[PDB]
């Protein structure tokens, strides 16, 4: 058992945290005040739950997470909603001013005047591992301080933590639910400092998430609550391996092993299915087949791009309820006689599996229906390039102009960070053409 | 951050200022005792934006009162909420400004400024996180003009990092005392690029042109120019009043607005506009987008808009204003700069205005707001290449190339604006 | 010299010192340094009593300084109506040309003066001069936007 620790940085950090440790909860047994009836080891362990969470003498189990925001209206809510007793109190740190969707703010001026609490909090629960293996980090592009803060924390960590992983989920920009013009470079900035500092980053696109919101669930105007436990379960899928007992992904290392073939392109594409609405109580059960034909379907994709027209350098399943591994194995089999999946010349062409056997756990209060068997499939695709396409193109359109420039320069950033980052995307993808032959 | 500081400076400043305060006191509740009778607890959620909370559950507005006239403190005082006001935040002289710009920033103006930053200080200081600073006044006087602008300056070089944005009220010959007051407000114009981050540009030629040729109004009078300008505050402020679901302070606001500093002229607009049945969301959006909605006397469809904010108040579709914010920039996809991606950008209050169970707020950053500026420095011209008066202003110890500056600068922002108008990407 | 204090007198509106200089000698057509006359001051500053007892004692109504001003291109920028009036009244030209070609009409038209605007139409103001950028004050009033203005210019 070697400990995770989760941190959470700005809004969209924060409240998808507090959607995924919500879930978290539901799937190993405890309840809001930390109470678990079904761990009988009373105030310790090293089950596979406690990479998660820790455990005190009156048997509260207590998540190993932080959460940091540079304005506290978001970590408030945690302070005081249903898992207000859940979290260490001083691990919900907040500053007064926000970065004001400016990442030189929340990296530079606002960023620094909390990033050494912050990481004296983190040192706190670090010290209380008996083997840290390191960070998930959770966060947005488009924000001041999901960008900007988390860069300058991942810098920090890099420094204080050598040896130690650090991956990313992180929100990338959708203009139907976002109200920051600023966010491709708010979302280019972050990344050019980050590339370095990150073993493994998932991307969310924002907008898959609210197309399948819109389509699967039937939500006609998704709100961060729709998007957020949406988000949440595909975290969970992902993060599944590091919590129970399981032979894929079961370590933070393992991660980088399976999806990362080398240290730049480390964004895999996640694709979840299936998706049905709790409306539909009564669906026919999908087969293992079925779920699996999905994963290669753009709809169910959780960044929008067409891995049809890329190479593929990786790819896990990873199961969770009544799956037979011989009916992975046969649906795997008919996925490569059927559809047209390239792999690079230089990798191994097969599929890893992980099958975890205990029912999907959904939300009471969510828009998912239970399902008896899903999947959640992590590729390394060069078609993930797309994604930085558009985000690099929208960049160069106000850059372009210099329009908001100016209040980057005024925040503690050279104007020549901006074009030191773009050629760093122009770089990245670069390495994704050349690696697409 | 959450309080702002509210300034009003001079006849108009305090005028439109009284306004504010007696609308959005209605608002959140607040009587004119400064009590707290409402009935809805949304109402007091962000109270303190505007509000200092005293004892026994009284709210007195974060408001400091300026003018070099006595005359207009004791108006403001006498009016339906004037009693509200801290009375140690009313900072007057006794001379006035007699229209002149020169008075207002140097020689009268000059000797009260301190006075008015003590009290200004003053409510900085029991801020729990200030979000920067809010003025009224108008550009054609003397007081607000002059002394306006030298406020600012004054909180600018004291508050660095605090947000400074004015509504500031044009002149117009169709509501002018005189005819200095092209050389008043564009000595002050130059002040505002430099030193505010946003300037609502409220242009009585606007006003009266809607009370007149809209409204039917055969006499306007101020009461009806500022029954605009209230409303058009009210919803300008919604978005920090009544937060809802945004989490945005006037810094986010401020940089997703303004892409080039100097470019912070604001063309504000208001649906449905009425003289003292319910609009659909189609009609909101398509009165917000017409040239005779605008406050600012400018055809937006002169030039083009490099960001938008609207706000809508009331229940309503949220997916209808997403299908008319959409059908506007696809129809007219040509008005809206093309390297400024996602630049029309829209919230949704629940909690709509008096009188109104639907109404809609428009924030235009449009380069035709060059017009505005032309007009003014064509009867700036008119005026200065006769030297018509100018004595009144370099007996205050001004010189004519602060004049020739003057110009020069309000020209230097008109080819801003027009060079923004014809790039493309 | 009475000169120098006539001029000032006119631009002050000391209607008394103003006939005792004339009284005493005074030149009514005297110049300061750019060319202004007491009745270019008086027209400027709005002193219509002094406007009338200048143009009953010799002042020349069309007199010029400088720059191509006359007394009625002064009046028609301040906007001085009843003082427009009577210079026309007096034989004032009403399309005088000034050094940045603008005439009287071009001026009410840019201060939105516009009773002073029709008076100096219904005195021949002529729609079709052109300021030195090719302007005329209707072109003035379409650029503008001022429609009030426009109707009145189309008669
Ligand atoms: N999926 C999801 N996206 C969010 C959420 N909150 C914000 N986003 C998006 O994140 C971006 C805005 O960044 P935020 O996370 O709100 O900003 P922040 O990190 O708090 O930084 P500042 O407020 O600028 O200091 C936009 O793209 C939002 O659509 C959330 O709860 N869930
Ligand atoms: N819309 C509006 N304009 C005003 C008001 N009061 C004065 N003005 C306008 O402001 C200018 C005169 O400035 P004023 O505020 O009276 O002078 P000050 O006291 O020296 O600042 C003119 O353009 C007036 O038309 C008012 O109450 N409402
Ligand atoms: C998303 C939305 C519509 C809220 C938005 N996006 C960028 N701007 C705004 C609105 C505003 N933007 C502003 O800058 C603003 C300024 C303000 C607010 C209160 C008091 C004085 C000025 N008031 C606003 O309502
Ligand atoms: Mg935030």
């Amino acid at each position: 058992m070697r400990e995770c620790i989760s941190i959470h940085v700005g809004q969209a950090g924060v409240q998808i945290g507090n959607a995924c440790w919500e879930l978290y909860c539901l799937e190993h047994g405890i309840q809001p005040d930390g109470q678990m009836p079904s761990d009988k080891t009373i105030g310790g362990g090293d089950d596979s739950f406690n990479t998660f969470f820790s455990e005190t003498g009156a048997g509260k189990h207590v998540p190993r997470a932080v959460f940091v925001d540079l304005e506290p209206t978001v970590i408030d809510e945690v302070r005081t909603g249903t898992y207000r007793q859940l979290f260490h109190p001083e691990q919900l740190i907040t500053g007064k001013e926000d970065a004001a969707n400016n990442y030189a703010r929340g990296h530079y001026t606002i960023g620094k005047e909390i990033i050494d609490l912050v990481l004296d909090r983190i040192r706190k629960l670090a010290d209380q591992c008996t083997g840290l293996q390191g960070f998930l980090v959770f966060h947005s592009f488009g924000g001041g301080t999901g960008s900007g803060f988390t860069s300058l924390l991942m810098e920090r960590l890099s420094v204080d933590y050598g040896k130690k992983s650090k991956l990313e989920f992180s929100i990338y920009p959708a203009p139907q639910v976002s109200t920051a013009v600023v966010e491709p470079y708010n979302s280019i900035l972050t990344t050019h400092t980050t590339l370095e500092h990150s073993d493994c980053a998932f991307m969310v696109d924002n907008e898959a998430i609210y197309d399948i919101c819109r389509r699967n669930l039937d939500i006609e105007r998704p709100t961060y609550t729709n998007l957020n436990r949406l988000i949440s379960q595909i975290v969970s899928s992902i993060t599944a391996s590091l919590r129970f007992d399981g032979a894929l992904n079961v370590d933070l290392t393992e991660f980088q092993t399976n999806l990362v073939p080398y240290p730049r392109i480390h964004f895999p594409l996640a694709t979840y299915a299936p998706v049905i609405s709790a409306e539909k109580a009564y669906h026919e059960q999908l087969s293992v087949a079925e779920i699996t034909n999905a994963c290669f379907e753009p709809a169910n994709q959780m960044v929008k791009c067409d891995p049809r027209h890329g190479k593929y350098m990786a790819c896990c399943l990873l199961y969770r309820g009544d799956v037979v591994p011989k009916d992975v194995n046969a649906a795997i089999a008919t996925i490569k006689t059927k559809r047209s999946i390239q792999f690079v010349d230089w990798c191994p062409t097969g599929f890893k599996v992980g099958i975890n056997y205990q029912p999907p756990t959904v939300v009471p209060g969510g828009d998912l229906a239970k399902v008896q068997r899903a999947v959640c499939m992590l590729s390394n695709t060069t078609a993930i390039a797309e994604a930085w396409a558009r985000l690099d193109h929208k960049f160069d359109l106000m850059y372009a102009k210099r329009a908001f420039v100016h209040w980057y320069v005024g925040e503690g950033m050279e104007e020549g960070e901006f074009s030191e980052a773009r050629e760093d995307m122009a770089a990245l993808e670069k390495d994704y053409e050349e690696v697409g032959v | 951050m959450r309080e702002i500081v509210h300034i009003q400076a001079g006849q108009c400043g305090n005028q439109i200022g009284a306004k504010f305060w007696e609308v959005i006191s209605d608002e959140h509740g607040i009587d004119p005792t400064g009590s707290y009778h409402g009935d809805s607890d949304l109402q007091l959620e962000r109270i303190n934006v505007y509000y200092n909370e005293a004892t026994g559950n009284k709210y007195v507005p974060r408001a400091i009162l300026v003018d070099l006239e006595p005359g207009t403190m004791d108006s403001v005082r006498s009016g339906p909420f004037g009693q509200i006001f801290r009375p140690d935040n009313f900072v007057f002289g006794q001379s006035g400004a007699g229209n002149n710009w020169a008075k207002g920033h140097y020689t009268e103006g000059a000797e009260l400024v301190d006075s008015v930053l003590d009290v200004v200080r003053k409510e900085s200081e029991s801020c729990d996180c200030l979000q920067g600073f809010q003025l009224t006044h108008s550009l054609g006087g003397g007081t607000g003009s002059g002394m306006g602008t030298l406020l600012i300056s004054k909180i600018r070089e004291e508050y660095p990092d605090r947000i400074m944005n004015t509504f500031s009220v044009m002149p117009s010959p169709k509501v002018s005392d005189t005819v200095v007051e092209p050389y008043n407000a564009t000595l002050s114009v130059h002040q505002l690029v430099e030193n505010t981050d946003e300037t609502y540009c409220i242009d009585n030629e606007a006003l009266y042109d809607i009370c007149f040729r809209t409204l039917k109004l055969t006499t306007p009078t101020y009461g009806d120019l500022n029954h605009l300008v209230s409303a058009t505050m009210s919803g300008v402020t919604t978005c920090l009043r009544f937060p809802g679901q945004l989490n945005a302070d006037l810094r986010k606001l401020a940089v997703n607005m303004v892409p080039f500093p100097r470019l912070h002229f604001f063309m504000p607009g208001f649906a449905p506009l009425t003289s003292r049945r319910a609009l659909t969301v189609p009609e909101l959006t398509q009165q917000m987008f017409d040239s005779k909605n605008m406050m600012a006397a400018c055809d937006p469809r002169h030039g083009r808009y490099l960001t938008v904010a609207a706000i809508f108040r009331g229940r309503m579709s949220m997916k209808e204003v997403d299908e008319q914010m959409l059908n506007v920039q696809n129809k007219n996809s040509s008005y809206f700069v093309e390297w400024i991606p996602n630049n029309v950008k829209t919230a949704v209050c629940d909690i709509p205005p008096r009188g109104l169970k639907m109404s809609a707020t428009f924030i235009g950053n449009s380069t035709a707001i060059q017009e505005l500026f032309k007009r003014i420095s064509e009867q700036f011209t008119a005026m200065f290449r006769r030297k018509a008066f100018l004595h009144w202003y370099t007996g205050e110890g001004m010189d004519e190339m602060e004049f020739t500056e003057a110009e020069s600068n309000m020209n230097d922002l008109v080819s801003e604006y027009q060079q923004y108008q014809d790039a493309t990407a | 010299d009475l000169g120098k204090k006539l001029l000032e007198a006119a631009r002050a509106g000391q209607d008394d010192e103003v006939r005792i200089l004339m009284a005493n000698g005074a030149d009514v057509n005297a110049t300061d340094a750019s060319g202004l006359t007491p009745l270019h001051l008086a027209a400027t500053y709005g002193h219509l009593e002094i406007v009338e007892v200048l143009l009953k004692h010799g002042a020349d109504v069309n007199a010029i300084d400088i720059m191509g001003s006359t007394p009625l291109h002064l009046a028609a920028l301040i906007g001085h109506l009843e003082i427009v009036e009577v210079l026309l009244k007096h034989g004032a030209d009403v399309n005088a040309v000034d050094t940045w070609g603008d005439t009287p009409l071009h001026l009410a038209a840019i201060m939105g003066h516009l009773e002073i605007v029709e008076v100096l139409l219904k005195h021949g103001a002529d729609v079709n001069a052109q300021d030195k950028f090719g302007k005329t004050a209707f072109d003035i009033s379409i650029d503008n936007g001022n429609e009030d203005l426009a109707e009145i210019l189309q008669k």
